[PDB]
DNA sequence: TGCGAAATTCCATGACA
DNA sequence: ATTGTCATGGAATTTCGCA
DNA sequence: TGCGAAATTCCATGACA
DNA sequence: ATTGTCATGGAATTTCGCA
């Protein structure tokens, strides 16, 4: 069986609803399976149409052989099926209530939820502008399993933005009370 | 004056005036019988005025000016006095064309890595499409990989919006552009400083310098044109298709697509190359490093038979960028301060500001 | 189809498919093990479709199209099928650039006599001067003698007004112009027929053909510019001065002024040549006939290494004169009817009209 | 003494008043002394200013060494003197009431007065447009004294408009009554 | 029948949109 | 059915002045 | 160890205003 | 303080297939 490569499998998922930022509410999250490389896209809804619109941007740079997703309505619609078939992309769904990814992807998703949370405190509404820096952070984060960042694996070079500060990623006791304030 | 011309009349020899000819007075003027005819030798004190009158009839150069003078006069070393005036005629110097070519072009080394250097530039205005008129084109120096962004104006704000999206993927060491308003604004400089990106600017009015991206325009417009044949020019929806199409096109001299040079493996596009199917990613990346360094590099062409190359201290003139009708095509003479490379110089203009300038926008001031 | 590919599988030999290679079935497709890798041999009935899919990704030419196909397939003589498609892609044929130069320029004989041939052309719009915006420039072919008329528009009526004044002096056999509206109108044709003047037209969009007069523009504007330095561009009052100045200027290669070539003697202008003072007019005119025939004539330069010359029956394409944004730069292929000379041809367009056309506005249709 | 040449001497003179044609009333007449070549210029008046304006056109083609004229006010004004001095042209006047030209010039003037007269009958008001054809006729007229037309002597070639019909130039008995009508 | 320098000729370059 | 041209100003080559 | 033909490489040409 | 580039499609050259 052939070694795993970038573009073999894109894992896509929605995060949100979030506090509105520049009129956006959700993040479509795309993670390359082999590299751990992450792309993020703000959307106004977890619809097939917002999904197609975002993936059209991404697929003008790279087309995955397979897209893997849970059974979100956006992903199981017949429109989304047509879209994938047109591009020769095989669709693949995890069984309902049992999301399977890979360790790498699950841990990546984890980093994303945690990193977003850490940055949205104090500024729950300014996340739109932070999406670029989030991705750079995520893609220049050192992977313990391989010796390389997703950037290094995708492009085969060092990056000009190494995030040499491996971050706290935990919410300082201050911010824990700040977050427990926004829910009041 | 009349001093020199006196000794001449009484048959004594003065340096310059050959002895084998008969010099005489007639009609109150010193004359001489030269093979072509009888010419007046004016006094040295008169000569400059004569050359100037003759030159000024039509502001003619060496031979055409000489031929007028020679109709009535002879004196020793006439062309030397003609050339003196040509080098002092401000109108001739700033209006005439050069007849010396630039020295042969440099072929700067391909950037070593993807993201080492971006070349950026606008195309447009194009026919309105979804309210969009311009395309920001970003070309990665090493790979040729190109990104296309539709804009409404070639502005800083539109540039920043597009590059914020692109730099999501990676931040480049350098961004090279021409001197368009969008790229030279302090807002854009700030935007780059914030990200540790160095802004590099082309010498002004020399699109060769942005040649990596300029050349990509031609491929972009060409493919848009073919796709739009016999349809209305709805190009906005085609940018993504064109971007993808060009990034996955082979350059015959390199034998690779820009996508390949950036990722080392084709994505799921038609006719994907499969040669590294059995290699590990790591093996693949290692073969990619090797492919990247062994790419063809063009060499500096031979100089043309009559080129000039700049020298520190030389008088040279900058081309007027956008000359008005009936106005000179050249600025006043200025001095070469530093020769940055054989095709690029800093000049002191006469204002005097330091200006970094392409040799192609320069002529060597004629007649020293 | 599956016919040819069958004999191949059982180890028999078909022309084109070299025998020293192992051909087999796998995944329902005919394959082969070639040095570079394992490629699919599609049935002949499939090939055209494949070439077309590969070509159409970015409408690429020979090598770039081949390199896509070669990623997945092999069959005998692949480029031949690629080239077939390139020659049938209407979009490529009308959009791509030529990479063949025109054959070397003709240097037509100088007209034998003053007034044998006038070359005329407009300059402008210039900055308004006394309400005037254009200059009609008339150049006598043999002598270079030039007449300048200020106009308000580049119109027939203004052209007729000016030429009525000029032809007071002499009527020319021929008047050569480009295809500007002023010179192609039936009113202007009538005006010339009335006077026994033959109208000769340049091939369209080829100012080289009017080169005798075009070149004079540069001298005119150049002298206007110098005279106007640091003043407002009040050029109208200077036309007479410029006309006179240029007509009495020496051409260094000829060693004569156009005034001299027209009259055989200088008028009362500065630095008048006096060499024929002792000759009779008749002696003067006789020396002038001799000077006129012994003038320098340039020769056809060497062809560039990759030029084409037209051949009766050849498919060729006319350059679109003023192509809209994102629209093809070339018309559909047309056929060479007659080769008037090595740089000029009549073509049948596809409409089909006869059109007389410069080789410089033509490319030979690629891929036959 | 040196042989006679074109541009040695221009003989200038006014003809008119004439019937108004396109608002013009006079013709300034310029005849080259050596060649017999004629230039005509319509003016609104025999003033120095109309003279300078016309001669500026001519002198942008050829400058005469000498201008010869009678003692017309236009020609003897100090403005006209300045104009000539600026161009290095020597002015020369015939003595009052005794016009001296040369035979060639006098005969040329004669041809002009007669040719104009022949053409202005029936159309006394359309002479402006005829000035070009008048000059061509005049300059391609065979000279009995030399074997050549003024065109031939000026340019040293045959012309493309030979006036091979040596004209009547006399007024047919019809036109004599037509001219004796316009005076009524 | 030869030298150094001046004069003349050669011709690449660019520009007429 | 028509078609490049030629000022410019260093360099190359020739001619001049003198012996 | 050499032939005819195919494949590959060379590179002038023109175009990004 | 900076710097031309590269698709194209015939021609030239090299390599292949076979002996
Ligand atoms: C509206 C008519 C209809 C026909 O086409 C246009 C456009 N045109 C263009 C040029 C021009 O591009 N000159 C630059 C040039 C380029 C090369 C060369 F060898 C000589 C040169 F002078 C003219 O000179 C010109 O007269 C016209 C013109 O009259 N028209
Ligand atoms: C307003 C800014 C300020 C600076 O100048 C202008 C004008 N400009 C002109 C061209 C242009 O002439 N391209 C043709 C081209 C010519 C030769 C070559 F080798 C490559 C080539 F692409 C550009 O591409 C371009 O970007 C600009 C531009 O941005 N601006
Ligand atoms: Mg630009
Ligand atoms: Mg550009
Ligand atoms: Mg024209
Ligand atoms: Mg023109
Ligand atoms: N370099
Ligand atoms: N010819
Ligand atoms: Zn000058
Ligand atoms: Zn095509």
């Amino acid at each position: 069986d052939r070694p795993q490569k970038p573009f073999d499998k894109f894992f896509i998922d929605y995060i949100g609803p979030l506090p509105p930022s520049q009129g956006y509410l959700y993040v479509l999250v795309v993670v390359d399976g082999m590299t751990g490389f992450t792309w993020l896209y703000p959307t106004k809804a977890p619809s097939t149409s917002a999904t197609v619109k975002s993936l059209n941007v991404l697929t003008s740079i790279a087309i995955p052989k397979v897209i893997h997703s849970d059974q979100g309505a956006a992903f199981t619609s017949s429109t989304f099926a047509e879209w994938a078939k047109e591009r020769g992309i095989h669709l693949e769904f995890s069984t309902p209530y049992h999301p399977q990814s890979s360790g790498k992807v699950e841990r990546k998703h984890s980093d994303i939820k945690r990193l977003l949370t850490k940055l949205l405190v104090g500024r729950p509404t300014k996340w739109y502008d932070l999406l670029p820096v989030v991705q750079l952070a995520l893609n220049n984060t050192y992977s313990p399993v391989l010796k390389y960042t997703p950037h290094q694996l995708l492009f085969g070079i060092d990056s000009n933005t190494p995030f040499a500060n491996q971050d706290t990623l935990d919410l300082t006791r201050e911010e824990e009370l700040s977050l427990l304030q926004e829910i009041r | 004056l009349d001093a020199e011309l006196d000794q001449l009349l009484q048959g004594h020899y003065i340096k310059g005036y050959p002895k084998q000819y008969t010099y005489f007075l007639e009609d109150g003027k010193v004359k001489v019988s030269r093979p072509e005819g009888v010419k007046i030798i004016p006094p040295q004190s008169d000569r400059q005025k004569i050359v100037l009158q003759a030159h000024n009839l039509a502001h003619t150069g060496r031979e055409a000016t000489l031929l007028k003078i020679a109709n009535l006069y002879w004196w020793p070393n006439m062309r030397k006095d003609v050339v003196k005036q040509l080098g002092r005629c401000q109108q001739c110097l700033i209006t005439n064309a050069s007849n010396k070519a630039s020295g042969p072009i440099l072929r700067p080394d391909r950037p070593q890595k993807p993201f080492d250097k971006f070349f950026i530039d606008y195309i447009g205005p194009l026919p309105p499409s979804q309210g969009y008129l311009y395309v920001l084109v970003v070309v990665d120096g090493m790979t040729g990989f190109t990104w296309l962004y539709p804009t409404k104006a070639p502005s800083t704000s539109a540039t920043v919006k597009s590059l914020n999206v692109l730099t999501s993927i990676a931040i480049p060491k350098v961004i090279h552009s021409d001197q368009g308003a969008a790229f030279t604004s302090s807002t854009f400089a700030e935007w780059a400083k914030e990200r540790g990106i160095h802004l590099e600017f082309s010498t002004p009015y020399h699109p060769q310098s942005s040649g990596k991206v300029e050349r990509k325009h031609s491929d972009i417009k060409r493919l848009l044109t073919k796709l739009l044949v016999g349809r209305p020019t709805k190009w906005y929806d085609l940018l993504p298709v064109v971007q993808l199409a060009l990034n996955n096109t082979y350059s015959p001299v390199l034998k690779y697509t820009p996508h390949q040079l950036l990722f080392g493996i084709d994505s799921n596009t038609p006719f994907a190359n499969q040669d590294t199917l059995d290699l590990t990613r790591e093996e693949e990346l290692s073969l990619l490093q090797e492919i990247r360094t062994s790419l063809y590099h063009p060499s500096t062409p031979p100089a043309s038979s009559r080129s000039w190359s700049p020298v520190v201290g030389q008088l040279v003139q900058e081309r007027v960028a956008r000359p008005a009708s009936l106005r000179p095509r050249w600025h006043k003479p200025s001095t070469v301060l530093k020769v940055l490379n054989p095709r690029t110089v800093v000049i002191l203009d006469h204002l005097g500001n330091n200006r970094t300038v392409s040799i192609d926008n320069l002529k060597p001031t004629s007649h020293q």
